[PDB]
RNA sequence: GAACUGGCGAUGCGGGAUGAACCGAACGUAGAGUUAAGGUGCCGGAAUACACGCUCAUCAGACACCACAAAAGGUGUUAGU
RNA sequence: UUUGCUCCACACAAUAUAGAUGGAUACGAAUAAGGCGUCCUUGUGGCGUCGCUGAACCAUAGCAGGCUAGCAACGGUGCACUUGGCGGAAAGGCCUUGGGUGCUUGCUGGCGAAUUGCAAUGUCAUUUUGCGUGGGGAUAAAUCAUUUGUAUACGACUUAGA
């Protein structure tokens, strides 16, 4: 069909932070359509990718990936905490990331 | 502290060989919990009476429900109070369900209309009105005409999302 | 207080009809026909029985009864004034120097034209609204009569042309020069 | 959710629009915001008047090209609002602000293209009724703007040129809902009633 | 010749008027209005439905079009009794409010089977609608 | 210029925008969890939360140290004697 | 001024992405009111119905979507070719007419898929640019130097010169 999609869409806001001093190692993600700690529950865990275009081809393709994980809820309104393995570059302040449905519970 | 309950606090002077099974005071006392319950006894037996909590005793504290909890009443309710300049005594009539309830709303209304803090205020009397042609305020009166109804203009809906596409009403 | 329920009454004559849309208010008589915009007070219109309009304010405080009180004032202003109309009369008051008035026409546009106020080279023009006629009372010494639907017409206007003739730079008591309203009543009044 | 969203400013509150669309800009939504001049301000024209002058008066001593600009457009008193609210002065504050357009009026392509409104920024939903307001396009131009009648006169010929779209679009939604009321009451109606549908 | 307003006609806060409970541990049932406390706050009871007699704000309901008569100040038993006199439940299932409350939930609870199955649906009454949109 | 104690000096860290001394808390290198003081419209991490009231200012108000205000007065409005 | 320049199409190569991954889905007003349908005597009209969120509506099935046989209706969609009409606020889009050409999951069949080995975006978009191919199109100027003085510190300005 038209749509192909096996993920559900997020949104990098920015890093962990106080008012002055920020944590690159813990990102905060908004995925469409959780509004509540308990809706973002389903979420913990699920593994996440942000996908970007690179102008040099290195493994046969164009296409790098950055890997990491939910781990927590975050604040009252369905935005999560999470990991990767190595941190988003922080110019994805507003760039969107993929969350997938494995590891999955249902 | 707002969800208040109602505590009746007996104590008594620690007896002695010249007076032996005191008086036994008792108060009905506003408070959150216990611990608050048995203090504010304490103060009040120590401004009435020449009497401590060193040299006193705490025979019981009790919970005391409202009989009717989903009865509505209208409670007569003598204050004292301390504003910035000076001591008053207020009388205020609350249309509630129950005592605790009427008196937290008193304590609302005070910190409100009068900036007087719990810190402030001495609870002299709360009383159920029994009947009407006794209720003396009009703001409570207004509620006890026959047959009352009134609408709810102008309703506002909360909304779960930041953008809307219809350009909502206010119907009700 | 918030006053649960503050409400007037309006009472509407026989050849008088009120359309009364959200708060556009219309009032037509024999004498003609009158309009009112009311989308400032929130207030609530019903009619009981094609002679009484009920206007009402729900959860209202000291000065939005006021305002319903006020309203209720306006619409029968207007009734009054579809019924019966209103009338102003002015007395020209002069000590030395005879006020002459006048209407004129600049450009198709009815003016009151005001000259010799205190010797004053100046002639003073005051434009006629719509609605208000002017006449020049006969049988009585130095009286203009305003009339008109509208007493918010008749009244401002009577209240510019009174405005137009104030005395500078003297003892106004001294100096009581000037054209004032002396009666306010309506046209046909029995 | 879509990729651009056009946000009506019709009886908005300039402060809470502002605050809304600060947050989405940052967060990556694209906006573009029509009707800038029917925004609203809480409080009396006059004491938005005030403070507009307050805001006037301050400008550098020594050379006042330099100072505090004082745009008079109501899209541009939405747009400083705007700012201030986003961090303007970082690489990451000027993508935000780039992905935000402001219009008086509803021009082309946005004409035809569905407008939205913000409901927690709405007068009619926040502000206590016989609260007075200010009306953005009128103190823009008692500060100064100059274009406000050739907006009303571009908006009234657009809203007659809506008003046969619209007149239109009811025509055909009214012989589509009749085509779908013949439909009811077949085995297929009857399942997707079932079903929910 | 005839005075027109336009009526304006408002849900009453009065004894017998129907609300649907949107927040609390009923969230989603029907009470009555039993008796008037103050402008924001009424007492409720909803016995055929499990809502308990209770004081509550009125921001926490919504005003139905639904009343009955009821007296001030009623019991549980007699506020029960003149429900199922004045037959409030089924008059509430009948409107389209709750017709559209009732899609929402056998929406929400529809299997992935069963959303191939309402496509599939679709697609079929699609057909013959667009069928007759053509030839009408 | 003295008294007691706690501090700064000799000290970073979170908060008070900013600041030697205030609040919180004192510091090896990291991970995770939880908090303090302070906050949660946006800048800015976190409820445009919930609840009862009050206030409309043609010079509103908006958190201690602290970056001031008085005598006096008002059928503004609210409660009360 | 090197067979230079420009537009169109396809072929390759490079370049990057403030961040596609079903659809930005168009009345205007009021909110102490409105929307829609219907009827009449056409109104600030009567009647009915609706909202209480877009949790909608539309799209949605097929080797990332193959090959093939039918049934039923003459509908739905794509592509060029089209007949016009409208749109200047930044129009650059919207509404159309008529055939052709594919697809159709509206309904019944038949064949294919595997081993990417239990997951690895698993590559399906779109700015820009250059080098090629084959098809149209057009055939200048500015600056320096000289010159004027309506200009002028120098630049600049303003004039003139096949
Ligand atoms: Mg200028
Ligand atoms: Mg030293
Ligand atoms: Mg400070
Ligand atoms: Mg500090
Ligand atoms: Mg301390
Ligand atoms: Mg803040
Ligand atoms: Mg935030």
């Amino acid at each position: 069909a038209e749509s192909h999609r096996l993920y559900v869409k997020g949104k990098h806001l920015s890093y962990q932070r106080s008012k002055r001093v920020n944590n690159p190692n813990v990102s905060l993600i908004k995925i469409e359509g959780v509004a509540t700690p308990q809706d973002a529950q389903f979420y913990l865990g699920k593994r996440i990718a942000y996908v970007y275009r690179a102008s040099k081809e290195v493994r046969g393709s164009k296409i790098r990936v950055m890997w990491g994980k939910v781990t927590r809820t975050h604040g009252n309104s369905g935005v999560v905490r999470a990991t990767f393995r190595n941190n988003l570059p922080a110019k994805t302040f507003g760039a969107s990331v993929r969350i997938f449905l494995y590891p999955s519970n249902i | 502290m707002a969800h208040f309950k109602e505590y009746q606090v007996i104590g008594r002077r620690l007896p002695t060989e010249s007076v032996p099974e005191p008086k036994l005071f008792r108060m009905r006392i506003f408070a959150s919990n216990e611990v608050i319950a048995k203090s504010r006894y304490w103060y009040f037996l120590q401004k009435l009476h020449k009497v401590k909590k060193a040299s006193g005793e705490i025979v019981s504290i009790n919970q005391i429900n409202e009989a009717h909890p989903t009865k509505v009443k209208n409670f007569g309710v003598w204050v004292r109070y301390d504003s910035r300049s000076g001591t008053h005594n207020m009388y205020k009539e609350i249309r509630d369900v129950s005592r605790v309830a009427a008196v937290e709303t008193l304590y609302q209304d005070m910190a409100a209309r009068h900036r007087a803090r719990f810190r402030s205020i001495h609870i002299l009397k709360v009383a159920e009105i029994e009947k009407t042609a006794d209720v003396k305020r009009q703001y409570v009166k207004q509620f006890l005409t026959k047959d009352l109804k009134f609408p709810l203009p102008h309703r506002v809906q909360k909304s779960t999302k930041t953008f809307s596409y219809k350009r909502p009403s206010t119907f009700y | 207080m918030k006053y649960i329920q503050t409400e007037q009454q309006i009472e509407v004559p026989e050849g008088v009809t009120v359309s009364i849309k959200s708060r556009i208010v219309k009032v037509v008589g024999p004498r003609g026909t009158l309009t009112k915009n009311l989308k400032h007070i929130d207030v609530t219109f019903t009619k009981v029985n094609n002679q009484l309009i009920k206007v009402a304010v729900h959860n209202g405080g000291r000065k939005h009864v006021a305002a319903l009180r006020t309203v209720k004032s306006l619409v029968d202003n207007m009734i009054t004034g579809v019924t019966k109309g209103y009338k102003y009369k002015m007395r020209y008051v002069y000590a030395h120097f005879p006020i002459n008035v006048n209407i004129v026409e600049k450009d198709g546009a009815k003016f009151i034209e005001v000259r010799n106020f205190l010797g004053d080279k100046k002639i003073r023009n005051v434009p006629v609204r719509d609605g208000v006629t002017i006449e020049f009372s006969t049988n009585v010494k130095d009286e203009i009569v305003l009339s008109g639907n509208s007493v918010e017409d008749v009244s401002q206007n009577a209240a510019d042309l009174q405005q137009i003739c104030r005395v500078r730079n003297k003892d106004i008591r001294k100096f009581l020069d000037g054209i004032y309203v002396s009666h306010k009543g309506f046209i046909t009044e029995d | 959710v879509e990729p651009v969203v056009v946000i009506d400013g019709k009886g908005h509150l300039v402060g809470r629009l502002a605050s809304v669309v600060a947050k989405q800009l940052l967060n990556g939504q694209k906006i573009v915001v029509v009707r800038a001049e029917e925004l609203n301000i809480s409080g009396e024209f006059f004491r938005n008047k005030l403070k507009y002058h307050d805001f006037l008066r301050k400008a550098t001593a020594f050379n006042k090209t330099r100072g505090p600009f004082h745009f008079r457009a109501p899209s541009r008193i939405f747009y400083k609002a705007l700012r201030g609210m986003v961090s303007h002065k970082t690489a990451r504050g000027k993508a935000a602000l780039e992905r935000l357009k402001v219009f008086e009026g509803i021009p082309p392509p946005y004409d035809k293209k569905k407008r939205v409104v913000v409901p927690q920024a709405l007068r009619v939903l926040r502000l206590k009724p016989g609260r007075k307001y200010t009306t953005l396009g009128k103190l823009s131009t008692s500060v100064g703007w100059k274009y406000e009648d050739v907006v009303a006169k571009l908006e009234a010929k657009r809203k007659v040129s809506s008003a046969e779209y619209y007149a239109k679009k009811r025509a055909f939604t009214k012989k589509v809902a009749s085509a779908n009321a013949t439909a009811a009451e077949s085995d297929v109606a009857k399942q997707l009633a079932a079903l929910g549908y | 010749t005839d005075s027109i307003v336009k009526a304006s006609n408002w849900r009453l806060v009065e004894v017998g008027r129907v609300v649907l409970i949107k927040k609390g541990q009923s969230a989603g049932k029907l009470a009555a209005i039993v008796e008037i406390i103050d402008q924001k706050k009424v007492l409720i009871d909803g016995p055929k439905a499990g809502v308990p007699r209770q004081a509550i704000n009125l921001g926490q309901v919504v005003l139905t079009p639904l009343t009955f008569a009821l007296p001030r100040g009623a019991r549980t038993a007699t506020v029960s009794k003149k429900w199922a006199a004045a037959a409030v439940c089924e008059k509430w299932a009948a409107s389209s409010w709750a017709k559209k409350i009732a899609q929402r939930e056998r929406r929400a609870a529809l299997t992935d089977f069963e959303r191939f199955q309402v496509m599939v649906l679709r697609k079929q009454k699609r057909y013959t609608v667009k069928k007759a949109l053509a030839k009408a």
